[PDB]
């Protein structure tokens, strides 16, 4: 029945909730009832207002719940993450466990996008195969959330006035009826529309360009603004960038960065931010700092107990 | 008059264009000095033991365990080598040894013990692995120990990893018996032996805007008997005594041992070859000896502003500084180690020379670690080096000096007239002639 | 106008470039 | 019926580490059903050396054979558990050999005198003269269990062995000695204590090592509560007096830390003529972390004085030391004094607080570190029946309005916490005057945990207060979020509804919230629909069962037809829940 999964989906969240991980046939289960409630997910899916914009997380999941005490807990607040759940942390597979669980459970209240962190290819680089590897001791865990990470939507639309991505904009995609038209049920690939969704950047220079990040381009003022009037957009959330104020304007107000990941790789000593929609498309930001632990091992200038 | 040194052991392959993993990359005696540990580029530590019949024995094989492998900086996308820097010994707690292994980021206790006993007996499955009828079992039969061939075991018993930000370069242990520091480029910090979930961050270099950055922690160790007292080097050639007694935190300095430079010898280069690259203490603990590029200074504890002593261990190159700075020769971290006695001091030099100088006759030698005269209890003949031309007899000229043979690791029995030699592959060890 | 100790420029250039993106 | 045995006994050949531990964890079992004789001549010899050195499991060996005195053959026989535990108490890892020595002293117990001096001293000789320090670190320990139960002579020869470890070359042995110098004297005869205890104490205490030096003072309070008073000066007091002034910051914390205790041993007496100086010399010490140890016992030293001369002492010396103290560079030295300093009120009396206390309180009341406020503010209980909190209010509700607004909200998590108790001492009419508006302010807070906190900080308050002030300020105010454009204040007044229901009472919550409760259900926003039902659910045992039958189930009926499905389902759950249908 339905409803002793729910209590066991549940009963999932608060055990994840303390940094706890699922057994390989939870997750295996989580990631096939998952897959199969995005498989109808749009490309461009359809977000109503209010909601709550986070930014990358990389797998911190003190800092995910630090966020979540700084602007409340699901299903309370409706919630929207762009992207970039692992890789770089020491908690990845807990955070995109929890969120998977979340958008499991709360289909309509939570939406996760798909950013450029979450590939085969990205992940077998950047630690969270080496993660799920130390931590299971085999790639099962690993090969059920990249394939997961194929149906997560491109992008996602708020009523139609605010367009969160994680990248930016393509020179090849000029109406949402080309993001649309995409086939995102595959990997990542090297270029094309899809590729520049999740690593294009903005830039002062004019026109496009070249990006130093190894794919992707770089538009300017006058790309966004042209997309903006075609598409009858106000504004373009983005992600994918660090920045030290946590939310940054950029391209006169056409476009702006959020980063959800106070003090990034734990050695940037930067602010986190999100973006709170009001009712009325009020937008509004609110930074917090990273949570206070402890640590891995407590490097102090106060004399320890042993010392002492 | 002076010590006569005979070939007694060479360890390692035999003429071969070595990979970088075999290559030593330090050298250290236990305390007692049966025991010689070495570490190589692969993180492979390789432990030798002095056979039991003056102990004039040959040291032999004992145990081999890979300390660090390779890993890589997530955060920062970096590939973190696993060559071991430094080697430290503990003191004999039973009949285990333990040591401290050191990469540039972890430190590693490890621990080497004997088993000479295996238990032999089962009650649900015969010896050979084979499964037993399980309604054959009527009488209950414990196992018993059997003695068996020996065999040593190697085991990582604590980590000390994610507390230093650069790279580690010096592990002390304290006289205490309880305490040791590891110092990296800008911070030093105080460890306890049984606990790795915590650091005491005793010294910090580091400015707050580090574009002004002009000199970092080279070197770092313990008094051999004080407790509370500490030295480290500098890249400007300056060491810092700090006591331990008067604040928790040694930010500021007890004492500052430096030499005015002269503007004579105002040279390009005097910033690099100022720079120490070891500093050791005395036995005793009076005295204090640091090796920079060019020499040899030994300092006394109770004068600050000039050392004692100083040894030129190789005067020839004051004059090649500028070609030795193209292929990076003049970048090399050279060492150094006191006798038993404290009255003699090794340091190695290039060409596969290591230099020996005497403090009370003030006599210098020079000898060369080389395969070509393979013969136990052989008397090692001088080397004396000449400048261009004048070639005499037996004198080496200083253009044919192999700079790619550089003796970087040394290190002396504790009791007796032994020293460990690391070239670049091979390890060689001497015995006084007896 | 001696050039200073590799050490220190390496430590400087690495920590200076740390928001690479 | 043997079968699980068998398994047990070869799980502990067992590779892995969980089998064998969960194997040496059930030893009881094994030794029962093979046992006793058979125990003796094959378990133990077993268990003497085992070549796993896991520290689990040598941990769990070390506890489990601390209880088998019944299984080898009661105490007749405990002396074969010797071996096992001697071999335990010499690893390198220093927990299994504490808890090797605590199994050894509990089992020592079960000996009989003969068998005290023909098992137990000689395994403690052994493990005093062996070669290996870790063992004579054991051994120190076992001295005080053996010596009340042996003859003289062991007792001589017990004595003379702790001697030679008290000047052991190892300085973990030397440690181990000081550690346990105190619970050893306490077992020895005063001439004995006077004769040999006090040499080794002042040997130690005047040790090379930091570490051994520091571990004197403990040995310093547990001799000076043994000998006689007068006896103190003689013997006890110069090493104390050379340890307050000792070169090493380590040994003056643990001098500082322990203060009370050596106060409470030496006596009044010597305490105004030696200890108040120490302790000045010590608040005024170069090293903060001494100042900070030494801030902390201010209240206790201060008020452990004899009653003849305490105010004077209080005023005269110990006073401009305070002064001194409050405009510390140190930030934990402020903290720790905050703490402390804030019940010096009832010894000083009500004209002595405001003469010189006041101005101590008002100046740290205006520091720039929050915490130094918070433990100031955290305190006022000690002087609230002294002097009044009225002659402190006009100073309290600057800071506490400066806290309330801190850029930081973990500051304004904190101070929150305080309000009720700050309420409840302040009097209700301060708190409608000035304090209500800091509150309802909370409420409306960016931060989610700020509302939250607000929020529970609202129940005990009207907890406090009782009903009708609640009903008459803050019910009315509440309910007025309910009209928030914004959708999370109007989910922060539904929480309020929530956490005030179990509290205003049945009638208060059928005539004023549940209106209010029942007309949000139309809300556009279906998080503030689904939360309605839930408060529905949770405020549903509260309300009455002719209201429910006449007004909520109509209402929870309607939810559950509703677009969205976690408004469906929470409306089902609720009605499931209140059983309505
Ligand atoms: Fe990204
Ligand atoms: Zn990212």
């Amino acid at each position: 029945d339905e409803k002793v999964f729910t209590k066991e989906l549940d009963q999932w969240i608060e055990q994840l909730n303390e940094c706890k991980q699922l057994s390989e046939s939870q997750v295996k289960s989580l990631c096939e009832k998952a897959k199969e409630i995005l498989t109808k997910e749009s490309n461009v899916q359809e977000v109503r207002c209010p909601v709550t914009v986070c930014g990358d997380v990389h797998g911190q999941f003190h800092d995910l719940m630090e966020l979540f005490r700084i602007g409340g807990k699901s299903p309370d607040t409706n919630y929207l993450f762009m992207g970039d759940y692992v890789d770089r942390g020491y908690y990845s597979v807990e955070t995109v466990t929890l969120l998977v669980a979340l958008k499991v459970r709360y289909r309509e209240r939570i939406t996760i996008l798909r950013g450029n962190h979450e590939s085969r290819q990205i992940t077998q680089v950047y630690g969270f195969y080496d993660e799920c590897l130390r931590k299971y001791g085999n790639a099962n865990v690993w090969k059920y959330f990249t394939d997961l990470f194929d149906y997560l939507p491109l992008t996602a639309l708020v009523d139609g006035q605010i367009f969160c991505l994680h990248g930016g904009l393509s020179p090849s995609i000029d109406t949402l009826d080309h993001i649309r038209a995409l086939d995102r049920l595959q990997e990542v690939p090297h270029e094309g529309p899809m590729c520049d969704l999740l690593w294009s950047d903005p830039d002062d220079r004019g026109g496009w360009g070249i990006s130093p990040r190894g794919a992707g381009y770089t538009f300017g003022q006058d790309i966004s603004e042209t997309f903006n009037h075609a598409n009858g957009l106000t504004l373009v959330s983005r992600a994918h960038q660090l920045v030290m104020e946590g939310y940054n304007w950029c391209h006169d107000r056409n476009v702006v960065t959020i980063f959800s990941a106070p003090n990034y790789c734990y050695r940037c000593g930067n602010q986190a931010a999100i973006m709170e929609l009001d009712d009325t498309l009020k937008y509004s930001f609110l930074q917090f700092d990273p949570a206070p632990r402890r640590g891995e091992p407590h490097v102090t200038r106060r004399t320890p107990d042993y010392f002492l | 008059n002076d010590i006569q040194w005979c070939f007694s052991q060479v360890k390692g392959a035999v003429d071969d264009d070595v990979a970088e993993a075999d290559i030593i990359s330090t050298v250290e005696f236990n305390h007692s000095g049966e025991l010689l540990a070495t570490g190589d580029k692969g993180g492979r530590v390789v432990i030798f033991q002095q056979e039991q019949e003056h102990s004039r024995g040959e040291y032999n094989v004992y145990s081999t365990f890979q300390s660090h492998e390779p890993e890589f900086d997530y955060l920062k996308s970096l590939e973190i080598e696993e060559k071991i820097n430094k080697i430290r010994w503990l003191p004999q707690k039973n009949a285990a040894q333990f040591l401290l292994s050191t990469n540039d980021k972890t430190i590693k206790l490890w621990k080497i013990s004997e088993r000479d006993k295996r238990p032999e007996g089962y009650n649900l499955k015969e010896e050979d692995g084979r499964y037993r009828d399980p309604t054959t079992v009527t009488t209950l039969r414990v196992p018993v120990f059997r003695p068996m061939d020996l065999m040593v075991e190697a085991s990582p018993r604590r980590i000390f990893a994610n507390a230093h930000t650069y790279h580690i370069n010096s592990i002390s242990i304290n006289s205490d018996y309880e305490t040791y520091l590891s110092a990296d480029d800008l911070r030093i910090n105080l460890w306890h032996l049984e606990i790795t979930d915590r650091s005491f961050n005793i010294v910090d270099i580091k400015p707050a805007n580090m574009e002004e950055l002009t000199e970092v922690i080279t070197a770092a160790e313990f008094h051999p008997n004080s407790c509370n007292t500490f030295v480290y080097s500098s890249s400007k050639g300056t060491i810092r005594l700090c006591d331990m007694r008067a604040s928790a935190l040694c930010d500021r300095h007890s004492k500052l041992f430096e030499e005015p430079e002269d503007p004579s010898n105002r040279s390009f280069f005097s910033e690099i070859i100022s720079s120490i690259s070891d500093v050791k203490f005395s036995h005793s603990g009076r005295y204090m000896m640091t090796r920079d590029y060019l020499s040899v200074k030994i300092w006394d504890l109770n004068m600050e502003n000039r050392p004692v002593e100083t040894y030129q261990v190789h005067e020839y190159l004051r004059s090649k500084l500028c070609s030795l700075y193209e292929n990076d020769c003049i970048f090399d971290k050279f060492e150094c180690c006191w006798n038993g006695s404290d009255s003699v001091v090794m340091t190695g030099s290039y060409n596969n020379f290591f230099r020996m100088f005497d403090r009370n006759t003030k006599r210098d030698i020079t000898l060369e670690a080389s395969r070509e005269n393979n013969k136990p209890r052989t008397v090692l003949k001088p080397r004396k080096v000449c400048a261009s031309g004048k070639r005499k007899k037996d004198e080496i000229s200083v253009d044919s000096l192999d700079f790619n043979k550089k003796i970087l690791h040394t290190a002396w029995h504790p009791k007796e007239n032994i020293i460990a030699v690391a070239t670049t592959n091979n390890l060689y060890i001497f015995q006084d002639k007896v | 106008s001696p050039l200073m100790h590799p050490r220190v420029k390496e430590v400087r250039t690495d920590s200076g470039s740390l928001r690479r993106d | 019926s043997l079968y699980p045995i068998a398994v047990l006994i070869d799980e502990l050949r067992n590779e892995d580490v969980q089998l064998r531990l969960n194997s040496i964890k059930k030893l009881s079992t094994i030794a029962l059903a093979l046992g006793v004789e058979r125990t003796r001549s094959e378990l133990l010899p077993f268990l003497t050396d085992t070549i796993y050195d896991e520290d689990e499991v040598l941990l769990a060996l070390a506890e489990q054979l601390g209880t088998f005195t019944t299984l080898v053959g009661g105490p007749e026989y405990v002396h074969c558990l010797l071996p096992p535990l001697e071999s335990l108490a010499t690893v390198e890892e220093t927990v299994v050999r504490d808890k090797a020595v605590e199994s050894l002293r509990a089992i020592s117990h079960e000996h009989s005198p003969s068998d005290l001096e023909a098992h137990f001293v000689p395994l403690v000789k052994r493990l005093a003269g062996g070669d290996w320090f870790t063992s004579r670190t054991s051994a120190c320990g076992l001295f005080s269990v053996c010596y009340p139960r042996v003859s003289s002579a062991v007792k001589a020869e017990l004595r003379q062995y702790f001697r030679n470890l008290c000047s052991d070359d190892t300085p973990m042995v030397r440690r181990a000695a000081a550690s346990k110098l105190g619970e050893f004297a306490k077992v020895l005869e005063l001439d004995n204590v006077k004769s040999e205890i006090i040499p080794m104490f002042s040997n130690l205490a005047s040790d090379e090592q930091d570490s051994v030096r520091l571990l004197a003072v403990e040995a310093c309070v547990n001799i000076a509560q043994l000998l006689p008073q007068e006896d103190l000066e003689a013997l006890v007091m110069p090493t104390l007096r050379q340890a307050a002034e000792d070169k090493s910051w380590r040994v003056r914390y643990m001098v500082a830390d322990k203060f009370t205790e050596l106060q409470k041993a030496v006596g009044p007496e010597i305490t105004k003529t030696d200890l108040v100086p120490a302790f000045q010399n010590l608040m005024k010490d170069c090293e903060a972390e001494v100042r900070a140890a030494a801030s902390h016992k201010v209240k206790e030293f201060c008020e452990n004085l004899s009653a003849d001369c305490r105010e004077n002492v209080i005023m005269s010396q110990i006073l401009p030391c305070i002064k001194e103290l409050v405009s510390d560079a140190n930030q934990h030295v402020k903290s720790a004094l905050a703490s402390v300093i804030m019940g010096l009120s009832p010894i000083l009396g009500k004209d002595n607080t405001i003469e010189h206390l006041l101005p101590l309180f008002l100046a740290q009341l205006k520091d720039e570190c929050p915490e130094v406020r918070l433990n100031i503010i955290s305190n006022l209980d000690c002087v609230n029946e002294v002097i009044g909190i009225r002659q402190l209010s006009q100073s309290l509700l600057p800071a506490i309005v400066e806290l309330a607004e801190d850029a930081k909200w973990r500051v304004r998590l904190a101070i929150i916490e305080y309000m009720p108790l700050l309420a409840g001492q302040l009097g209700v009419e301060f708190f409608d005057e000035k304090l209500n508006s800091l509150c309802m302010a909370w409420l409306v807070d960016h931060v989610y945990a700020i509302r939250e906190a607000a929020t529970s900080n609202l129940k005990k308050l009207v907890e406090k207060f009782g009903k009708e002030w609640a009903h008459a300020t803050i019910i009315p105010k509440v309910l007025a979020m309910s009209g928030d454009p914004n959708y999370l204040h109007r989910m922060t007044t539904l929480f309020c509804i929530n956490v005030l229901s179990e509290v205003c009472g049945q009638d208060i919550t059928t005539k004023h919230m549940l209106p209010t409760v029942l007309r949000m259900a139309g809300d556009p926003v279906a998080n503030v629909r689904f939360n309605v039902a839930k408060s529905l659910q949770k405020i549903g045992p509260i309300l009455d069962n002719s209201t429910l039958q006449s007004e909520v189930k109509p209402i929870l009926e309607k939810l559950t037809q509703d677009q969205d499905v976690d408004v469906k389902y929470f409306a089902q759950e609720a009605l499931t829940v209140l059983s309505l249908a």
